[PDB]
């Protein structure tokens, strides 16, 4: 099914702290009661994230779809499980393949599709009240799928609708990555008990699964379900409320950090090689703790600002058909000499247009010929038989 | 003085100036030639520590 | 202007990059 | 067309377009210092650029 | 392919050997290599490891 | 600590270790890996001992 959800209200967004949190283990291999650094995409601390939420107070779902950034961290601080999925893509119109994750009562499943997903997608999850019990009613997420090729599936083993809202027990962590066409998803859930923020301490995620697809991901959206019941009067897309749940996105960026391995192996602690001079020289001595004195560390320069070009103002176009289209030849014994001068170049028009059977370069590369300016610029040419042309190269005999 | 005049050594690399050769030449070529000027500049310094 | 001693003063006189990463 | 410092370097040139003679002075470079009290003591901390 | 950055069912044809200890022995394992002796760990790995 | 740690620099090479070479490649072709090995491993002594 699809429609347009109706009876929204939506309000300027909120921000919060990121306190120290996307961490993980870059690889499976182990390392115990050592310190060491590794260069990564990583979620800077203290960046600052944006904060969503739903609440009913109003019907402040809007959940509106977000841009895909070269990486994403996601967790949210849960209560009755109102995430049930994600996805992921670019045209999310069946013109290009897409990913599409799902956790519902009949099965958790991972599908790449031509799918043709619904302008404001959700799940019409609704209350048997008559029997106490939460289910989709309307799957209003895509229409259609003209090709799958990939599909996963596992089991709807604890697909717990049901559940009363209060403060957050409970974070489930995400970190999502596609590289080299692979998504890498590690996670970490943690049980809490806080007032509807960010946690503090630390803790580090492990890799899930690693999964090949060929598509590119430029937006993705959230997959939430929606609460419907007597108390909600309308149609499918008008007689629905909000709940309370809250979810949090943070932007990975290229880092460089150094490690604490715990003698068990596990991530106790991190520095940001970048985000302090303290921190910084903690990095360049590779050590948590520094001793009074003073210490050197990476230069100070200052970026070009602008970029300039002075060529002289020439204007003619050089020879080019009167070389390698002319009428006659030199024999070989008596190679012909011609001389280019006071002339603009370009190799791409003769790329493009003549069939050249060879065409090698040495000292320089073609690709780059058009780049550059040149003196005594000569050509010679004759006439050799098609097995005589491997003689034409440097040091040949 | 000897450390500042040993940057115009080329070592058999095609130039002096590393931008010379890292503009007329693509990546698979340049990368081993200037290979080779790292070589010759790394051993000049090492030797000025010593 | 220096409490340089009459004996230094005559000795100073008889004594006698940064782009390149060179630094003192 | 060009001048030359005893560094070896092309310190100016003349414009093709108004044959005028500039210099050239690279962009400006800085040697970066750290000073701590020690970490078990206190955290603030003071930056020298030489 | 990929060259044992991790562990994948596309191994070769030759078959394996009974695992003896406390040897000097050659050993390889899906292509890693190496020489020396091979005792009980006493270390834990997560699973993936 | 220092000349231990320079065992794992690929000076190059395909692969850091000779086991990741010779379980790889023919002997003809091994020697340009080989080669590279033996003169970036070797100057670390040779400096370690100056
Ligand atoms: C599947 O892919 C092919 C690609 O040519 C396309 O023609 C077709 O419409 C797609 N869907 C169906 C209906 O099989
Ligand atoms: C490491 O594991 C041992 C055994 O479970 C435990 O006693 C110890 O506290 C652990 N250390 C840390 C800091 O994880
Ligand atoms: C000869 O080559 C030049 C440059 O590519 C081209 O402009 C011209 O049309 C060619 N003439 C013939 C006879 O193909």
């Amino acid at each position: 099914q699809c429609v347009n959800l109706t009876t929204r209200t939506q309000l300027p967004p909120a921000y919060t702290n990121s306190f120290t949190r996307g961490v993980y283990y870059p690889d499976k291999v182990f390392r115990s009661s050592v310190l060491h650094s590794t260069q990564d995409l990583f979620l800077p601390f203290f960046s600052n994230v944006t904060w969503f939420h739903a609440i009913h107070v109003t019907k402040r779902f809007d959940n509106p779809v977000l841009p895909f950034n070269d990486g994403v961290y996601f967790a949210s601080t849960e209560k009755s499980n109102i995430i049930r999925g994600w996805i992921f893509g670019t045209t999310l119109d069946s013109k290009t393949q897409s990913l599409l994750i799902v956790n519902n009562a009949t099965n958790v499943v991972i599908k790449v599709c031509e799918f043709q997903f619904c302008n404001d997608p959700f799940l019409g999850v609704y209350y048997h009240k008559n029997n106490k019990s939460w289910m989709e009613s309307e799957f209003r997420v895509y229409s259609s799928a003209n090709n799958c090729t990939f599909e996963y599936v596992s089991q709807p083993f604890l697909m717990d609708l049901e559940g009363k809202q209060g403060n957050f027990k409970n974070l489930r962590e995400f970190v999502f990555k596609n590289i080299d066409g692979y998504f890498k998803i590690y996670s970490k859930h943690t049980p809490i008990n806080l007032v509807r923020d960010l946690p503090q301490g630390f803790s580090a995620l492990e890799p899930l699964v690693d999964l090949p697809i060929g598509i590119n991901i430029t937006r993705f959206q959230t997959l939430l379900a929606l609460h419907r019941s007597y108390l909600t009067p309308g149609d499918s897309s008008s007689g629905w409320t909000a709940g309370a749940a809250a979810y949090y996105v943070g932007y990975l960026q290229p880092r460089t950090f150094l490690l604490k391995y715990n003698e068990n192996g596990t991530i106790t602690d991190a520095v940001d090689c970048a985000l302090d001079p303290l921190s910084e020289t903690k990095c360049t001595l590779k050590s948590f703790t520094v001793e009074k004195g003073i210490y050197q560390t990476s230069n100070f320069r200052v970026q070009p600002t602008e970029s300039i070009v002075r060529f002289p103002n020439i204007t003619n176009l050089c020879p080019f058909g009167e070389v390698f289209n002319a009428t006659r030849f030199a024999s070989v014994y008596a190679w012909n000499r011609k001389r280019i001068s006071n002339c603009v170049a370009d190799y791409s028009v003769l790329y493009n247009s003549a069939s050249f059977s060879t065409f090698k370069c040495y000292g320089v590369s073609p690709t780059k010929l058009n780049d550059l300016c040149f003196t005594n610029v000569y050509a010679d040419s004759f006439v050799i038989r098609g097995d005589e042309v491997r003689q034409i190269a440097p040091g040949q005999t | 003085n000897t450390l500042v005049k040993q940057l115009s050594s080329n070592f058999g690399a095609i130039s002096s100036v590393l931008n010379d050769i890292l503009s007329r030449l693509d990546p698979p070529e340049a990368e081993v030639q200037i290979d080779r000027l790292i070589t010759g500049r790394l051993q000049s310094l090492q030797t000025y520590v010593t | 202007p220096s409490k340089r001693s009459f004996i230094e003063d005559l000795l100073f006189n008889k004594v006698t990059q940064k782009f390149n990463g060179l630094t003192v | 067309q060009f001048g030359r410092d005893i560094a070896d370097t092309t310190d100016a040139v003349r414009d093709p377009q108004t044959l005028e003679i500039l210099d050239i002075t690279p962009c400006s470079f800085g040697g970066v210092s750290v000073i701590t009290p020690g970490t078990n003591t206190s955290n603030q901390v003071a930056v020298l650029y030489q | 392919f990929e060259l044992l950055h991790a562990p994948a069912t596309v191994c070769g044809p030759k078959k394996s050997t009974n695992l003896v200890k406390n040897k000097c022995v050659n050993f390889n394992f899906n292509g890693l290599t190496g020489t020396g002796v091979l005792t009980e760990s006493n270390k834990k790995f997560l699973p993936f490891q």
